[PDB]
């Protein structure tokens, strides 16, 4: 599917970062089968860390590297699976992936955002 | 397809008789599994007594004198979805007179749904010495003959009158 | 004169400006021959060499005073431009403008633009263009910018009169160029392609003679104004009636009774999404997407045991089929008017509301789909006729020499050409013996026969080519065509499957001697000859529609695919690529648009698909109708003028016939000569008495009554006759009485008329045959022969007793007389059609013989893939392995020529054709499992057959039907052929109604207040206010919808009450004012009656809805609300005229309807006798079958329009197991077996559809005669 994400996002230290990820799927998002998979990797060839997932509801894995600063800021029914990172810290810099699966649409979606944090 | 015809109410002594019990499912394309039970109440008695049961291509008879060795199966054959449940009596006697109850126990099979139904049909049969002719046939034949004779007489009278008139006209000319 | 040629110089411009100044100080039409875009008159002769392609003065005196100049190309085409400088910079004498004019007026310019547009159109067909297409797209944009700049530079931009922007077709070029550049700079891609497709419309302005066709098509539309208004009005009234009758009925479903876990319908209906879970609570037939429909009456559909009928859930067909709102009701009524899949809607409505509502469909079909189509069609006929009349009115205003001469002598017309004709007939009959289960010996003999025929044809080809000179030989077109056929024959000899079938085109060589085949050839030639421009326009429109659909909805079909297909694969019909998009457009033109429209609205939205489909239908149908009319009347009147004699050069066939007349007669006479050398007033009075009795009116009435009784006695012999012992006995004895009475009638007729007179009459012969069959049946039954097979097959011939009613009723007699008069002309056009269809049948047999077999999984009816079981032997391995496996084949296919004829009949009528086309495009080979669209481009065969064997075939048929009925009318003095003498008198009396002069004005009343009322009600303001009030009432009734709240119900009720009090009041005012003159006008009588029905029906409906329980009756009397809106036809004069034409056409329609009903009755009795116990599959089910008289009439009315006749025929074609069971036991009856008789079924259905087609054509022409009579008088 078409996934609309910003290639690079620049966020100030201590400010709030909304991570936009929207997908254009023909079929209505049914919450009982819809799948959302948010991962984080330091580099393109680095390991991905699960920190948020929507299997039936929003499941926050609560990673230690993020403390309790990861929150969901989208709405699946309106094709929005964005998340927000409160009080951005320098180690939040990396690559964030939003994987989308919306049955009965066959293909798998993937949006990649490079979050750069400046002073 | 399937037609529910009523059983005849008159059986003659010493001969064979078939009692019809036809129960058609409301939709033909449905699948079911049916078995039947027959009950008989004789004249002079007020209690209905079971006399046979048919299920899974085998006929079970109760131990009763009036029906032992005289009844066979004339219903649906080769299937569990029975829509004809009629039996057949070989030597009708005077104690076969009475009213019958045909209990049909059909188990419909739907998608995630089983419906157990039941229907009852009542057949009252008369046992007499000689087959009484139906009123319908007698009266219908009588009206056929009277209508034929009336039409013929009317036509003949009309030809007579017209021939007399045209003969008078011919003599006048 | 011709000498008037001079270069446009500055002195001439100064003179023109001086003349303009003189005209201003002082302060007409031009020559159409000299009008822009025309040929220069021959009176001017040739052009001086220095004069061509140069600015020269204005020839027309009208523009001689104004500032213009003319330019001439090398084809003598004048162009009128403006002398004012182009944007005040470029002057006429400037070399830049000179070069621009030189480029503008040339052939290499138009050819270059044509090639560019065609290449661009070819490039628009690609759905996923590669990356090397963008440079080509820039090149196309540059070429268009070039021509736009040239035209702007040469003609000026906007300021002048003959300028770039004044041309309406130049706005399209401007819009294209600005869209291209602007959308390129700004960057929906699909939108940008819907803006790029407009370049396909530039073909109209570059191919010459297309603007004229477009203008004529625009003119044909403008004459359709009033008929469109009447169509909208009738569709809206029928939609309101259907909304009232069927609101919410298509949402009935069979809901299960026993629910566990304390569950309820309302709770369940909120937690159901998938059909897999809907199937657990509602009842679905296997393989059905929608739930089964039910009803609450005894004549509606019945739920299975354990399910109860409830109104809940969505409507069928994704929810698009309903009568819930006025919008969907109007869509359904439009569908009924166009008869697109209308049998499905008819079946659903009967299932959900009851069989008694078939009256609504009868009335709707007969009034809309017949009469309104007749009106549109006849108005198009007038428009083109006036166009053609104006056109014709204004248009009129040594050794080698020896042996070649020997060969030329060998060429001899009486025998050689006759021998070749015989050889052609033998060859086509020989190639008609191919079939699928063919032994190798039969194949070998067919091969040697086809080889020897080709050899002898090539021998003819070479012998002629050496007899006459090669330059002389190729002069005749027939010789050239024979040469092409021969060379392709040799080519295939040296070597596809279609190439084998190009030999059948030699059949057209018989058109030299066959006159009505030459008519079809001339029609086909005119389609690409005198009417080539209109056909080209139609092709352009089809291409544009296909590409527009592909661009708009192509990606939606792929992304939204799982909504319209469970396997998440593209359906059979879609618009993902150009070919399938074009197939959808062609199918819509054939008349099937609703089913693809449902998928389009599911994938891409309702509004877009609705607009696109309506526009495609309107434009395409209009252009196809114009092409049909032009072809029909051109070939009817313009082509045939008897310019030459019948075969002016004595036909070789006629020379052979003369030689045969000499020879056979002479030989027979010589043989006869050789044989001769070798060797009582009483009886006359009785006859008069019988004459007196038979010819009396009472005898006729008695016989008519007994015929009616005997015919009605046949309707009772359904499958339930054994529940009605008494009536069965009465019917038997009554049949005996009827036989007696008709024996007596026959004897009386014999004595009165005599054997000679009795047996010269055909009606008497029919009665004699029927009565003889009845007597034989009675004597067989009496003598104990009641169960013999021949006797049991004779007893089914009692369905022919209603044929005795033909001679008793004058309407059926005159309609039958007209039909028998038409027969002889129909026979020849039937023979031509059989030959044309035999060609296609042989081609289809060659293409598809034995390739429709497949290995299917019987329990679910799905073809196995081709990865597993790709062969017949693998299929047999799996049959002997898995039980539910079968290598079955289609019932209707191309195994032989007869089955090919049946397939072609199904395709031409567009009923059951889709299965055939799917099997054809999936075909691989013999004994090979089909693969999905392996032979995808086999759709071309079906498209070509549809065109040639439907469009042109029906064109020829109706073209001959027109002349036949015209000569029928002429010979009897111009009287109507479908009406009786009394009906003729009433027809005249109705004609004087619509032509009365203005009657005496109603006299005003002497009273003051009454005079005020008189001057009020008689004003036109009163009438127009009445019309707007009726329109507001119509809107109020349109607001009603399914599921509306009680507040809306109360509001609408009070508004309707207020309207009733207003209308009743207006009636009281008119009654007070006009006094007794109110009733002297029929329209006021209708108004008074309808206001009475409105009041009474509203009160009665309130009474029933408050103090009674009868929703059906409530709706039936609330239908009385329609009468108020029927008063709108009073103000509309045109729609009033069409309704008057319908009223005039009613009597003949009554006679033809009586004939059709009698034929339907006979076929109903036959169907009850034959197909009562056939398996309930395909179109035969629990409600639509031949078990009873009502069901049979339901089924026959459906296929009177040919709708769904394949679905009815299919269960009959089962003859052997495992298709049917010959020993099926039916409880309550002694009939055994559920098999059908394929031959009887085929004859039944084909004969019925043909007869219905003929009768419908009769009703058509009746309405056309009435329509043309009304408007042109
Ligand atoms: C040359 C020029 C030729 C003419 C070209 C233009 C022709 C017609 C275009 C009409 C425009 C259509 C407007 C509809 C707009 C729209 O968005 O429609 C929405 C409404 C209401 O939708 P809903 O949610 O109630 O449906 C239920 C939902 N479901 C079914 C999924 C369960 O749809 C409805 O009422 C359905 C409306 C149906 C209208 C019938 C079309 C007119 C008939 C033929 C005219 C002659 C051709
Ligand atoms: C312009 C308007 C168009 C008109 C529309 C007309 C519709 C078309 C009408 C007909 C369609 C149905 C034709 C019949 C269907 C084929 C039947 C079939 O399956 O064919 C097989 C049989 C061969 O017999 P067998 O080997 O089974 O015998 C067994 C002998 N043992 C056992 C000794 C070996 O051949 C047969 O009967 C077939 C021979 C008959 C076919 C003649 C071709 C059609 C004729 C024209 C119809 C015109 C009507 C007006
Ligand atoms: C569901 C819908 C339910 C609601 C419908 C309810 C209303 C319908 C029924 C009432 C029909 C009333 C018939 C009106 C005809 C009145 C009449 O008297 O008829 C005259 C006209 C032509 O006479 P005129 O107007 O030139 O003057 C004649 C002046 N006078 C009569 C003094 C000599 O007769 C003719 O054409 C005859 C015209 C026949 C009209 C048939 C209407 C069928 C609809
Ligand atoms: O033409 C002459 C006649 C026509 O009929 P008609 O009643 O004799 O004469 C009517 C005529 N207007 C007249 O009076 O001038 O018709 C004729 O005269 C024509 C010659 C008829 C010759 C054959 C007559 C057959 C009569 C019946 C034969 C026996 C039928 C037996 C039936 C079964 C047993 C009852
Ligand atoms: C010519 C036009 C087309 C033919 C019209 C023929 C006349 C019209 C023929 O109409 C037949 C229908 O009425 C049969 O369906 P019903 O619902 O009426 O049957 C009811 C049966 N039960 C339920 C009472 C037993
Ligand atoms: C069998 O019935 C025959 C009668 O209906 C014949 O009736 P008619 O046509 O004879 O009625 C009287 C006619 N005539 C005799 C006065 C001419
Ligand atoms: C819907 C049903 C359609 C009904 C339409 C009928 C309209 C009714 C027909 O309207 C025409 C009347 O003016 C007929 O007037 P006459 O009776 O004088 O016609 C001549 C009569 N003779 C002298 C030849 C006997
Ligand atoms: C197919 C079904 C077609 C149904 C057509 C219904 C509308 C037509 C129903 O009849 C309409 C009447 O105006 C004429 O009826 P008649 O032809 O019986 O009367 C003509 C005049 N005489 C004979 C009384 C003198
Ligand atoms: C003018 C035409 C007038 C006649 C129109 C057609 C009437 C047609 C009248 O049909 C009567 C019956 O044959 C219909 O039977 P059904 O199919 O409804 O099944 C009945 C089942 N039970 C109730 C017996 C169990
Ligand atoms: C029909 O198609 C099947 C597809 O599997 C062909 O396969 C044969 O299968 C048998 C047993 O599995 C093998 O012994 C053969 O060697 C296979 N054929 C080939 C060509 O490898 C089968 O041959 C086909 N039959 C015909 C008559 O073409
Ligand atoms: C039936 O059995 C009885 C008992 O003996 C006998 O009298 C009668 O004749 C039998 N009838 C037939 C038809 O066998
Ligand atoms: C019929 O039943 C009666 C019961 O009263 C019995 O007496 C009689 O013997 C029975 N007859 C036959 C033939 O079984
Ligand atoms: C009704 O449903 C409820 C579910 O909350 C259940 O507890 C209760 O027993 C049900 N009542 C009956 C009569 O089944
Ligand atoms: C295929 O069918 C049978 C099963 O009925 C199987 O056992 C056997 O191998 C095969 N028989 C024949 C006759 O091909």
């Amino acid at each position: 599917m078409e996934v609309t994400v910003p290639a690079t996002l620049n966020v100030l230290n201590g400010s709030d970062a909304r991570l936009p990820c929207t997908f254009n799927s023909c079929y209505t998002v049914n919450h009982k089968q819809f799948s959302l998979n948010w991962t984080y990797q330091e580099c393109n060839n680095c390991s991905e860390e699960m920190f948020l997932q929507f299997r039936m509801k929003i499941i926050n894995l609560k990673l230690e590297r993020f403390q309790d600063r990861v929150e969901f800021s989208g709405n699946p029914s309106k094709y929005d699976v964005s998340v927000m990172l409160r009080n951005v810290q320098p180690e939040d810099e990396g690559i964030y992936n939003c994987y989308i699966m919306n049955p009965p649409d066959r293909h798998r979606g993937h949006g990649k955002i490079h979050l750069q944090v400046l002073m | 397809g399937c037609v529910e015809v009523d059983s005849e109410t008159e059986a003659v002594y010493g001969m064979t008789f078939k009692i019809l019990c036809i129960s058609c499912k409301r939709r033909s394309e449905t699948n079911a599994e049916t078995f039947t039970e027959w009950t008989f109440r004789q004249k002079g008695t007020e209690e209905f007594v079971k006399i046979l049961r048919y299920e899974n291509e085998v006929l079970q008879l109760e131990e009763d004198e009036r029906f032992e060795g005289r009844v066979v199966w004339n219903g649906s054959r080769g299937t569990k979805d029975l829509q004809d449940l009629s039996i057949f009596i070989t030597n009708v006697t005077y104690n076969h007179s009475g009213d019958y109850e045909c209990h049909v126990y059909r188990l419909l099979f739907f998608e995630n749904y089983e419906h157990n139904t039941s229907v009852v049909k009542k057949i009252h049969i008369e046992v007499v010495d000689k087959a009484n002719r139906d009123m319908a046939s007698i009266v219908s034949e009588i009206m056929m003959y009277v209508l034929i004779v009336v039409l013929t007489i009317w036509l003949v009278a009309e030809m007579i009158y017209c021939y007399k008139k045209i003969a008078a006209a011919t003599e006048t000319a | 004169g011709p000498q008037s040629f001079v270069h446009f110089t500055k002195q001439s411009l100064a003179l023109i400006e001086q003349r303009i100044a003189e005209r201003k100080s002082k302060e007409p039409k031009p020559s159409s021959d000299l009008e822009a875009g025309k040929q220069l008159p021959f009176i001017y002769g040739d052009i001086p060499p220095g004069m061509v392609s140069e600015p020269l003065e204005d020839l027309d005196p009208y523009y001689a005073d104004k500032k213009t100049f003319i330019v001439l190309n090398k084809g003598k085409t004048i162009f009128r431009f403006n002398a004012t400088p182009a944007l005040y910079m470029l002057s006429p004498f400037s070399p830049l403008r000179r070069i621009s004019i030189k480029i503008l007026v040339h052939s290499l310019f138009s050819m270059l633009i044509m090639c560019t547009i065609l290449t661009n159109c070819i490039f628009m067909t690609m759905n996923n263009p590669p990356d090397w297409t963008k440079n080509v797209e820039y090149t196309f944009t540059g070429i268009y910018t070039f021509e736009s700049l040239v035209k702007i530079l040469a003609r000026g931009f906007c300021v002048g009169e003959f300028t770039f922007l004044r041309d309406p077709w130049n706005w399209l070029d401007f819009v294209v160029i600005v869209f291209a550049y602007l959308t390129e700079f700004v960057n929906n891609v699909s939108a940008l392609r819907t803006f790029r497709v407009l370049r396909a419309l530039k073909t109209i302005s570059v191919i010459p003679g297309l603007k004229t066709i477009v203008g004529a098509l625009i003119q044909s539309v403008k004459k359709l104004s009033d008929v469109m208004i009447l169509t909208v009005f009738c569709l809206s009234v029928f939609a309101l009636i259907g909304l009232q009758l069927f609101m919410g009925n298509l949402k009935h479903k069979c809901f299960r009774n026993s629910l566990e876990n304390n569950e309820t319908l309302e709770s369940i209906m909120n937690t159901l999404e998938s059909e897999e879970d809907f199937r657990k609570y509602f009842y679905y037939l296997e393989g059905s997407k929608d739930a089964l429909l039910c009803g609450f009456s005894t004549d509606s559909g019945q739920c299975p045991e354990g399910y109860t009928c409830v109104k809940i859930g969505r409507n069928p067909d994704y929810g698009y089929t309903s009568f819930d709102t006025f919008s969907w009701a109007f869509l359904a009524l439009f569908r009924l008017m166009t008869q697109d899949y209308w049998e499905n809607l008819y079946q659903q409505t009967l299932r959900a509301a009851g069989k008694t509502y078939m009256i609504f469909f009868v009335v709707v079909i007969f009034l809309g789909s017949f009469y309104l189509i007749n009106l549109i069609l006849a108005v198009v006929a007038m428009a083109y006729e006036e166009q053609n009349q104006a056109n014709i009115e204004e248009a009129k205003q040594p050794y080698w020499i020896k042996f070649k001469k020997c060969i030329y002598f060998i060429v001899m017309d009486p025998f050689v050409d006759l021998a070749i004709t015989i050889c052609i007939v033998l060859n086509t009959l020989f190639m008609a013996m191919e079939h699928h289960p063919m032994t190798e010996e039969f194949k070998n003999v067919l091969a040697i026969g086809n080889l020897v025929f080709t050899g002898i044809f090539a021998a003819e080809m070479v012998l002629k080519l050496i007899a006459m000179d090669p330059y002389e030989y190729f002069q005749v077109g027939w010789n050239i065509f024979d040469s092409l056929i021969v060379t392709l024959s040799l080519v295939e000899l040296f070597l596809l499957s279609v190439l084998r079938s190009f030999r059948l085109l030699r059949v057209f060589k018989l058109a030299k001697s066959w006159p009505t085949l030459n008519m079809l050839i001339k029609i086909i030639g005119n389609s690409v000859g005198a009417l080539g421009n209109l056909t080209l326009v139609l092709a352009i429109i089809v291409f544009i529609f296909a590409v527009v659909g592909m661009q708009l909805f192509g990606k939606s079909y792929k992304e939204c695919v799982c909504k319209i297909n469970d396997d998440c694969t593209l359906p059979r019909w879609h618009m993902n690529d150009f070919f399938h998009s074009f197939l959808i457009v062609f199918r819509v033109l054939c008349g099937e648009w609703i089913e693809t429209m449902w998928d389009c609205m599911e994938v891409a939205g309702q509004a877009m698909c609705l607009i696109v489909y309506m526009m495609v239908m309107v434009i395409g149908n209009l252009v196809v109708l114009n092409l049909f009319l032009a072809l029909l009347l051109s070939s009817f009147s313009s082509d045939n003028l008897t310019a030459i004699e019948e075969d002016p050069d004595a036909n070789n066939l006629q020379i052979a016939v003369t030689r045969i007349k000499k020879g056979i007669n002479y030989v027979k006479q010589t043989l006869r000569e050789f044989i001769l050398k070798a060797f009582g007033k009483i009886w006359w009075n009785i006859r008069k008495t019988c004459y007196k009795i038979v010819e009396h009116s009472w005898f006729e009435s008695f016989i008519v009554l007994m015929i009616l009784l005997s015919s009605g006695a046949l309707a009772f012999e359904d499958i339930y006759i054994e529940r009605k012992k008494t009536i069965k006995i009465i019917l038997e004895y009554a049949d005996k009485i009827f036989t007696y009475i008709f024996i007596l009638e026959m004897l009386l007729k014999w004595i009165a008329y005599g054997y000679k007179t009795y047996f010269t009459n055909a009606w008497c012969w029919l009665d004699f045959l029927i009565v003889d069959v009845s007597l034989v049946t009675l004597v067989a039954n009496t003598l104990g022969y009641s169960d013999l097979g021949p006797i049991k097959s004779l007893r089914t011939l009692r369905a022919l007793r209603p044929l005795r009613a033909l001679s008793r009723f004058e309407g059926m007699r005159v309609v039958v007389n007209a039909l028998i008069g038409a027969i002889p002309s129909i026979m020849n056009v039937l023979l031509v059609c059989l030959i044309f269809w035999l060609i296609f049948s042989i081609m289809g047999v060659n293409l598809f013989a034995g390739k429709f077999y497949e290995c299917i999984n019987t329990t679910d009816g799905s073809r196995f893939p081709a990865s597993q079981v790709p062969n017949r032997s693998e299929c047999f391995a799996l049959m002997n392995v898995s039980q539910n496996v079968r290598w079955k084949n289609l019932k209707v296919n191309f195994d032989n020529v007869g089955l090919g004829y049946l397939s072609l009949l199904q395709v031409a009528t567009f009923k059951g054709w889709t299965i055939i086309m799917y099997a054809a495009v999936d075909s691989v080979n013999v004994d090979k499992q089909p693969k999905y669209e392996y032979s995808l481009y086999m759709y071309i065969y079906f498209v070509v057959f549809i065109i040639f064997g439907s469009f042109f075939t029906l064109n020829l048929f109706i073209g001959v039907i027109i002349d036949n009925f015209n000569q029928q009318k002429k010979k009897l003095g111009g009287q109507d052929i479908f009406m009786t003498e009394e009906q003729k008198k009433y027809y005249n009396a109705m004609k004087k109604l619509g032509s009365k002069k203005p009657q005496k004005p109603i006299p005003r009343p002497g009273n003051k207040i009454q005079g005020c009322i008189f001057d009020l009600v008689t004003n036109q303001a009163f009438d127009i206010s009445i019309m707007v009030l009726i329109c507001l009432n119509m809107v109020t009734m349109m607001v009603e919808k399914e599921g509306q709240s009680q507040h809306m119900t109360e509001v609408l009720y009070w508004i309707n009450v207020v309207f009733i009090i207003l209308f009743t009041g207006e009636c009281v005012l008119k009654l007070i004012s006009l006094r007794h003159y109110y009733f002297t006008v029929g329209w006021n009588i209708f108004d008074f009656v309808v206001v009475i029905i409105s009041i009474v029906g509203m009160f009665l409906a309130d009474l029933i809805e408050t103090y009674f329980v009868s929703p059906t009756l409530f709706r039936v009397i609330r239908l009385a609300r329609i009468g108020r809106i029927l008063r709108l036809v009073k103000g509309a004069k045109g729609i009033r005229t069409l309704l008057f034409a319908l009223m005039m056409s009613l009597p003949a329609l009554f006679n033809i309807g009586l004939l059709l009903f009698l034929v339907m009755f006979i076929y109903a009795i036959f169907g009850m006798s034959n197909f009562a116990y056939v398996k309930k599959e395909d179109g035969i089910n629990d409600m639509f079958n031949f078990e009873t008289f009502g069901n049979s009439m339901i089924c026959l009315f459906q296929i009177t329009t040919s709708a769904g006749w394949d679905g009815l025929l299919a269960p009959i074609l089962n003859s052997k197991p495992p298709d049917c069971d010959p020993k099926k036991v039916h409880p309550g009856s002694s009939v055994e077996g559920d098999c059908g008789n394929p031959s009887v079924g085929i004859f039944y259905f084909v004969s019925y559809i043909i007869i219905s087609f003929l009768v419908v054509v009769n009703m058509y022409i009746a309405v056309i005669l009435e329509n043309f009579s009304v408007a042109t008088e």
